[PDB]
């Protein structure tokens, strides 16, 4: 098994699940977003 | 041992079973073989 | 200060002690989430693992 | 360009709840409001360092709601747009359209009127429920209706939830459903079908979740919505906006029914087993085993097709491809539409939500067509509802909300011109 | 049939009023009734409550029955008289600051041997707070020198209650002399952690009604004299009341005493309302166990606290955390079999030792439980 | 915000309503002594269902209690969770109806209705937006059937538009505490077809049945079976109390579960049940709470229902379960036994999933299903009836009071056409 | 993934059945309290055929145990790897037949078998892709093969379509138990040609002999019969629970030894079966396996197979080896006695090839014979039936329950036309 899969298994390991599912599936942390950028998805069309 | 007069004649809940995840005695061993539960990881 | 107001409760904003609980509650979180990364490496030094949930 | 969304009933709600997440994510919008002008069609930037959306939830009984108004997105609504009455419609159309709508719908379209005068470009309205339930169905047709009278001019995209045909959670979801579509038919201009069961298959078989919740049917049928309006969002090689499905795709003021698609629907390892290209996510995005809609394209001819492209797509191999797939004949189009193709290209990708189960895929088709095989669905729902309709099931909950037989008779009887509509297009 | 019967009084918690439950306890079901003594009317009727020990209920001792804790103040029979003239006898068993560095041990032997303590309490005297204590003594300038060695160290004060308690205290002290205690009797305390005739580490009070007093005022209605709270450098521990019954007090004060200096400790049988307070903070974790259920095993009897610090005084948060060993008291059999959760916590819920866990937290919990709790 | 009042009536119903009100304290996290010592701030949110806060966070039963005997009194005061209640609302006579229909809807109803009527008006206007009541009663005795009957009935004339739930024991004969039984009845069924919406039947029979076979007990007393009933009504009403993936109110419940405004008689059940012996090698998964569901040994009547047919039927599961396995398996369910379910009405199966478990269980369910095998119990009684009716025993007690023969023509009449009907839809 | 269920019937299945699963519990590593204590992962893929995982690595079996007399249940959790079982699974009567047939088959029946039916249903349904049925019996007692027989019946009569061992063992006058052993063997036999899809035949006489010569035992109790015979039944389900160069499950096995839909009762073997004495002087190469495993002496009927001939056979074996030494073994073996195989069938003999060895050896193999020498052990019963049906000792005990006699009549025909046909293949 993937390495970070097993590692966040251990820290799930601690949640009670006591909160409902919309709380414990939709959480984010902050670090979670990512500022809007030009990524390489169909932009290195535009930029020639 | 019985008293003639004192002693008296004859032959002498439903949460425990309901809700057993108090119960002290029936719970998961919460150590087990690596090689077993990293088979399960990539089993269940 | 220790305890809202009347509009506090209206405009949804808690109270100081309820703020503060809610935090020490997820700071300690943190701490016993290190604590058992920290058991798992120990136990897989030895062969023995944690129970994971399903 | 500016487009406003409303959600209607227990379903709308939570599908606008994963959608929401997905259009933070994608702006880069932290969901307390602020950034660390191509969103303006959604965030309205209301002084500064804040966005809120265009969008208002509404429903009747207050558990969802306020589960929302405790959530993790509080600092994104805050509570006065979200809409909550007291009481639920429960599963009955006649309580949603008669009992609680006359107390609800004037405060809706109350805040849907300051909501449109703080927008300046209208372009339309898209609106988000399931036809099974009591106050989605209900009191969303009143919602359409007044929208109708109030606007008319402008576009209503429906993306509804129809039920399955075996796996159903609702008992009288047929009499709802036959309500729905009676008003359905006259008031929306573009109809997208999205059952339930076919996602679960799809879930099952190609992402292979074997234990799938709500929450990642929403997040998916959320991706479908995201590209649908990503040409409107971001600047693309060929962009396509609200106004061209109202041209394109219905080519006549009844048949306004589309089957959504998409693909490629990959998990995290599938992505890296699958060599990914553009011939392969056109023909992906063909068989039925990837339609958001449990019923069999084979069985009917397609009217119109369109096609979003997102990311890396250049226009020569996406003209290969539809090449090709005119020239299969495997699928078969109808005699009226030669040009049965209209494609759509962006730059952007299709991003990932962390915890969800989809992979950043370089490129992704979003296919929304027009066919037959929703008219042979619509027998399959008139059939099951004349079955319970033959005995009188159920009907003393409508008449003693205040209702009678005629609607039911006359709503019937539309149905049946419905089929008689699409028998007579297909031939 | 059989009938233990008391007046005790119980305040409730947010409309300030005391009043008397009388309580009616049949030994043979194991059975507690009660009856408001005003309105003439029934509380709580005929059912099996069987978790008060019969031993554990004596005069001035409190009992929770049904999330409510309420001290018997006094009973109303003369029968229940007799039987309880029986148990409840009382002294104060103080020790001295000489044997203050062995008192695990001490305490230890006490318990197992076998008797009750009621109340615990340690603190360090002043002047005028030793001439207070030794008021009969106040003639003797041997008593006025050994106020002055009394106020230097840290003194340690238990109630103990037992059948005939007063002659077995007189009894296992052994005599003032000491050395001549060793020459007699090894086993007595006194031989055992005895300097000199001058320095008891055990002092007994010799009369009923002297230890009455004594005991008055060490822990008196209003009375908390000789606080000695450290806040900086100290962590808090509690010993719960699985060991408070078991007796392993004393296995495990010994034991944290050999590694930490141990500052201030107290027998606090908790409200719910104060335990629900202190333990809040756990109920997100879920290797801790149900928030409801260790909150109720805790307000389920008495328990020990302490004030722990450490050699070097740094910080002994983390040092004290590494001895207590993980959270359940499986992981610690298995992985760190020297931990003192490991060697006598029972299970989940039923650990043996709860210790403070973050070092931003120890002073906070030290002073609440030692100034908030003893206050009010 | 929806709203649930909660009225006991008769010996039956207040043992029951007590051990009812000690689950829902419990699931709430309310102590005895009427404050709040829960965990989750989801059960703070909606406890305005169930309490009213008096005065700092002390919360009272919405509860109003009706006997006749002070025994009943001294009873529910006995436990725990029995200082909670509201001494105003402890609205009571003292002559006692004693296993009399009449005395308990003719005699002694005269002077008690108007009380009960007047403190559970002020029950009601107390609260803003009423969902509904819930009243426990039995169907033998006296004091409980005819007083809390003629309650119905009143309040039903008062409140057309609101929700009714009636959890009623049934006699069996085998389980038969009174020889009336018969005679109270016929006569409550002849009531509550015309009066309440929908009523759930409970039997002992069934339960000690459980009690021996599932939960390998030795001793099963009162508290059990009561506790048994309890675990149930917080099962049927946790929808409204905690948030879920598919809602499902009471009225929604109603509306998918009766097809004809006569056809109201439900048979419940609950899962899992499991010996202690026998609970740690059982595993939790959604097929094993369905297989256990829909077993003819777990449900709580005296009614197998493969005599008969489903009609409709709802199972509320409680739990972080997935929402694809629920629907599989009510289909499998539905396509494996196709001749038990009705053919005239596809998907006889709603369903609804919360995510809140009871306290201590992991995932349960909650079972309601609308047979007609409820047939057979009626005829079993209105059998006993006409046996006794046709030699009129015991029969001056009843007319020396103020009734007449026709009543009990007219209940046999309604009995009878009732079952006809069941009849007529199987 | 492919699935076997077990069912013990009677005494001696109970007894068999423990042994049975000590040894497969100690192959899969799991230890007598129910968890993993195994160090290969090979034994993790394939326990899901024979366990369910219930808990915290909780395997409990896939077992049914089915008798009337608790002294065998208390026998089973005496031992250990009692404490694995659930307890549900402990079904179970209280009177008792007692080596009556017609009780077994007709009295006690009628209310032990609709039982053991709800509890192997639900067995059956809880996995998903069913194998086949593992039943192991006797055909002298009266629980054991008339409950287990009418089981047999039920169960092909439901699942028509899934396979089916039986391990029953027959009576012999030289080891005899009781009197009526005729009586129940030929009508047990009578109803398996039938209902069951091939039989493993085993008896008492032949494992008395090797354990006194092969093995060299002093005291040959019952836990080392059962310990062959469970050694046997490992050795036969190998396939599936391990990979291998050549896989042979259980209808491979059946369509390769099966040629006529009667002619479906083995003799099996086991090898490699060393005295203690003798057991480092020995050798471990597939000749020294083979020449133990061909030996008439080995087999466990009592009944020489060189009186006969094979109509075809098989052999499983474990272990690393290669295959072509395992080819041309065989093709020696048939070469040499060319006289004791059929004729009309060439290659006589399939085999198969795991690699997992039982635990403590290097090297074993497992043989099934279909032959016709089988037919002397069933004149050598019938011609005893005749003898006491003649003259009807006996009879009243069971002609007193319900049974005919033309049942017995019938039986005889059918014993008398079997060994006919194997005369004729002969
Ligand atoms: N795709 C999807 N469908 C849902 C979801 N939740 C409910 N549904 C569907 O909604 C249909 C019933 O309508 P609901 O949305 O549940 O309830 P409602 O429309 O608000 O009507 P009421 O129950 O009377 O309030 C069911 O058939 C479900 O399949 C969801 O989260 N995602
Ligand atoms: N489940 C349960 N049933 C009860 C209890 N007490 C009485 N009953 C049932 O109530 C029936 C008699 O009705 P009763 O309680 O006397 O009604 P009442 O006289 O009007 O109050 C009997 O058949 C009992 O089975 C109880 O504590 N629990
Ligand atoms: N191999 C073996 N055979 C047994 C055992 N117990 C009984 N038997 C045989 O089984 C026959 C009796 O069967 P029995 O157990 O009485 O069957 P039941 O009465 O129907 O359960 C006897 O001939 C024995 O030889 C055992 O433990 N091992
Ligand atoms: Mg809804």
């Amino acid at each position: 098994a993937a390495s970070a899969e097993v590692e966040k298994l251990t820290v799930k390991s601690v949640d009670p699940r006591k909160t409902s599912q919309y709380a414990d599936d939709y959480h984010k942390k902050p670090a979670d977003t990512k500022a809007f950028s030009k990524t390489g998805g169909g932009y290195w069309i535009s930029q020639r | 041992g019985i008293d003639p007069a004192q002693h008296r004649f004859g032959a002498v809940g439903v949460r425990k079973a309901l809700q057993p995840g108090l119960d002290p005695s029936l719970q998961a061993p919460k150590v087990l073989p690596k090689l077993h539960e990293d088979f399960k990881a990539t089993a269940t | 200060t220790l305890a809202g107001t009347s509009s506090d409760r209206d405009a949804g904003i808690k109270s100081g002690v309820q703020t503060v609980k809610a935090a020490r509650q997820a700071r300690l979180r943190e701490l016993f989430e290190r604590e058992a990364l920290m058991y798992e490496k120990e136990l897989n030094a030895r062969g023995l693992s944690l129970v994971k949930p399903r | 360009r500016e487009v406003i969304s409303i959600h209607i009933g227990q379903a709308g709600i939570q599908v606008g709840n994963a959608c929401w997440e997905l259009y933070c994510l994608e702006h880069g919008i932290q969901p307390d409001g602020q950034m660390p002008d191509a969103f303006n069609t959604f965030f309205s930037e209301t002084g500064a360092g804040k966005h809120v959306p265009r969008c208002i939830f509404l429903d009747l009984e207050p558990t969802v709601v306020d589960e929302v108004r405790t959530g993790t997105y509080r600092q994104l609504f805050h509570p006065e747009q979200l809409i909550s009455g007291k009481e639920d419609a429960a599963n009955n159309f006649a309580r949603g359209h008669y009992t609680i709508g006359k107390e609800i719908v004037d405060l809706a379209l109350d805040r849907i009127r300051k909501l449109a005068d703080n927008c300046t470009g209208l372009q339309g309205f898209l609106v988000f429920n399931a036809v099974g339930g009591g106050t989605g169905s209900g009191l969303g047709s009143l919602l359409l209706e007044r929208l109708s009278v109030d606007y008319g001019k402008k576009s209503k995209l429906g993306f509804t939830v129809y039920p399955s045909p075996q796996v159903s959670t609702a008992v009288v979801e047929p009499y709802n459903s036959v309500l729905s579509t009676h008003s359905l038919l006259e008031h929306t201009d573009v109809a997208v079908m999205l059952d339930n069961e076919a996602i679960y298959d799809i879930c099952r078989r190609s992402l292979d979740i074997e234990r799938p919740t709500y929450t990642n049917l929403n997040r998916l049928i959320a991706q479908v919505i995201s590209s649908l309006t990503a040409s409107l969002r971001f600047d693309g090689a060929l962009n396509v906006d609200i106004t061209e499905f109202q041209t394109n795709l219905v080519p006549y003021p009844r048949i306004h029914f589309m089957l959504s698609s998409y693909a490629p629907i990959i998990s995290a390892e599938k992505a890296y087993h699958e060599q990914l290209s553009v011939a392969e996510i056109t023909n992906a995005a063909f068989e039925p085993a990837s339609m958001m809609v449990k019923c069999d394209p084979r069985h009917g001819k397609y009217m119109a097709c369109c096609l979003m492209y997102r990311g890396d797509v250049v226009p020569k191999d996406v003209n290969a491809s539809v090449a090709t797939i005119k020239t299969k004949r495997t699928i078969q189009f109808v005699d009226w539409c030669p040009t049965g193709f209209k494609c759509g290209i962006n730059y952007q990708p299709p991003t990932v939500v962390p915890g969800g189960d989809l992979a950043k895929v370089q490129r992704a088709v979003c296919m929304i067509s027009n066919s037959t095989a929703i008219g042979e669905i619509f027998s399959r729902l008139d059939h099951k509802f004349d079955l319970m309709y033959a005995k009188r099931a159920f009907v003393h909950w409508y008449v003693g909300e205040g209702m009678e037989e005629g609607e039911f008779s006359e709503a019937r009887e539309d149905l049946a011109a419905l089929e008689k509509d699409f028998e007579e297009v297909g031939a | 049939n059989l009938r233990y019967c008391f007046i005790s009084e119980w305040l409730d918690p947010a409309s300030g009023i005391l009043w008397k439950y009388q309580l009616f306890y049949y030994p043979e079901s194991k059975e507690v009734e009660m009856v408001d003594i005003k309105n003439r009317r029934h509380f709580l009727k005929r059912t099996k409550y069987e978790e008060l020990k019969p031993s554990l209920l004596f005069l001035g001792s409190v009992v929770t029955v049904f999330s409510r804790q309420l001290k018997l103040t006094e009973y109303g029979d003369e029968f229940t008289r007799n039987r309880m003239e029986s148990q409840s006898e009382r002294t104060l068993a103080m020790i001295k600051p000489d044997a203050y560095k062995n008192m695990g041990k001490i305490i230890n032997a006490i318990c197992q041997s076998g008797f009750l303590i009621s109340k615990l309490r340690i603190g360090k005297l002043s002047k005028e707070e030793a001439g207070e204590f030794y008021a009969v003594h106040a003639g003797k300038p041997f008593v006025d020198r050994l106020t002055d060695f009394m106020s230097s160290g840290r003194v340690v004060a238990m109630e103990l209650v037992a059948p005939g308690a007063i002659r077995k205290w007189r009894e296992l002290i052994g005599p003032t002399d000491s050395n001549q205690a060793r020459a007699e009797a090894p086993g007595s305390l006194r031989a055992q952690f005895g300097t000199d005739k001058t320095f008891n580490a055990c002092h007994g009070s010799d009369a009923p009604d002297t230890a009455a007093e004594e005991c008055n005022f060490w822990f008196g209605p209003g009375r908390y004299p000789g606080k000695c709270d450290l806040a900086a450098g100290t962590t808090l521990c509690l010993v719960k009341p699985h060991l408070v019954a078991d007796g392993a007090a004393g296995l495990v004060i010994d034991l944290i005493q050999e590694s930490f200096e141990v500052t201030a400790g107290g027998l606090y049988n908790l409200d719910r309302n104060a335990a629900a307070e202190f333990l809040e903070v756990y109920k997100g974790v879920l290797p801790a166990g149900d928030f409801n259920s260790m909150v109720e095993q805790l307000t389920s009897g008495a328990c020990i606290a302490l004030e722990v610090a450490d050699r070097d005084g740094a910080d002994a948060v983390e040092p004290f955390r590494q001895l207590a060993g993980p959270l359940d008291p499986e992981l610690g059999r298995v992985l760190r079999p020297a931990s003192l959760r490991a060697r006598f916590g029972l299970d989940a819920v039923r650990n043996g030792v709860h210790c403070t866990d973050l070092p931003e937290d120890g002073v906070l919990e030290v002073n609440y439980f030692f100034t908030i709790l003893p206050t009010a | 915000m929806r709203e649930i009042v909660h009225i006991q009536g008769g010996q039956c119903g207040n043992q029951i309503g007590a051990k009812f009100w000690e689950v829902v304290s419990d699931e709430h996290g309310i102590d005895p002594t009427g404050t709040y010592h829960g965990d989750s701030d989801l059960q703070l949110e909606r406890i305005n269902v169930y309490f009213n806060e008096a005065t700092g966070g002390r919360y009272v039963p919405r509860a109003i209690l009706m006997d006749l005997e002070p025994g009943t009194m001294d009873s529910v005061r006995s436990g725990p969770y029995g200082q909670i209640f509201r001494p105003d609302n402890f609205v009571f006579g003292q002559t006692g109806a004693g296993n009399n229909w009449a005395k308990g809807h003719y005699t002694e109803g005269a002077e008690l209705i108007d009380s009960v009527l007047d403190v559970v008006r002020k029950e009601a206007e107390s609260c803003d937006c009423l969902q509904g009541f819930q009243v426990c009663h039995s169907l033998g005795g006296g004091t409980g059937s005819g007083m809390g009957t003629l309650l119905i009935s009143k309040i039903r004339e008062e409140y057309p538009d609101r929700m009714m739930l009636t959890f009623s024991v049934v006699p069996s004969p085998k389980v038969s505490d009174t020889v009336v039984e018969p005679y109270n009845a016929t006569l409550s069924v002849h009531q509550l077809v015309e009066n309440a919406d929908e009523c759930m039947v409970l039997d002992n029979e069934a339960l000690y049945d459980i009690c021996f076979r599932t939960l390998k007990l030795t001793t099963p007393t009162f508290g059990d079976l009561n506790h048994l009933i309890s675990a149930v009504m917080s099962g049927i009403t946790c929808c409204l109390r905690f948030p879920g993936q598919l809602n499902a109110d009471l009225r929604k419940l109603a509306v998918n579960l009766i097809p004809f405004p006569r056809l109201h008689f439900f048979m419940v059940g609950f899962t899992p049940l499991t010996s202690r012996g026998s609970q740690q090698y059982r595993a939790l998964t959604v097929p094993e709470l369905t297989q256990q569901m829909w077993d003819a040994k777990n449900m709580m009547c005296a009614a197998d229902p493969r005599h008969g047919r489903y009609l409709t039927a709802s199972a509320l599961f409680r739990g972080r379960m997935s929402t694809k396995e629920v629907d599989e398996q009510m289909l499998n369910v539905q396509n494996k036994n196709s001749s038990y379910f009705v053919e005239w009405i596809p998907n006889n199966v709603k369903s609804s999933v919360c995510d809140i478990p009871p306290k201590g269980l992991k995932m349960s369910a909650t079972f309601i299903g609308n047979s007609t095998a409820i047939q057979e119990m009626f005829k079993r009684v209105s059998e006993q009836f006409t046996a006794m009716f046709r030699r009129k025993a015991f029969l001056h007690w009843y007319t020396g009071e103020g009734m007449d023969e026709m009543e009990f023509t007219e209940a046999e009449s309604n009995m009878n056409d009732l079952v006809s009907e069941y009849q007529q839809y199987q």
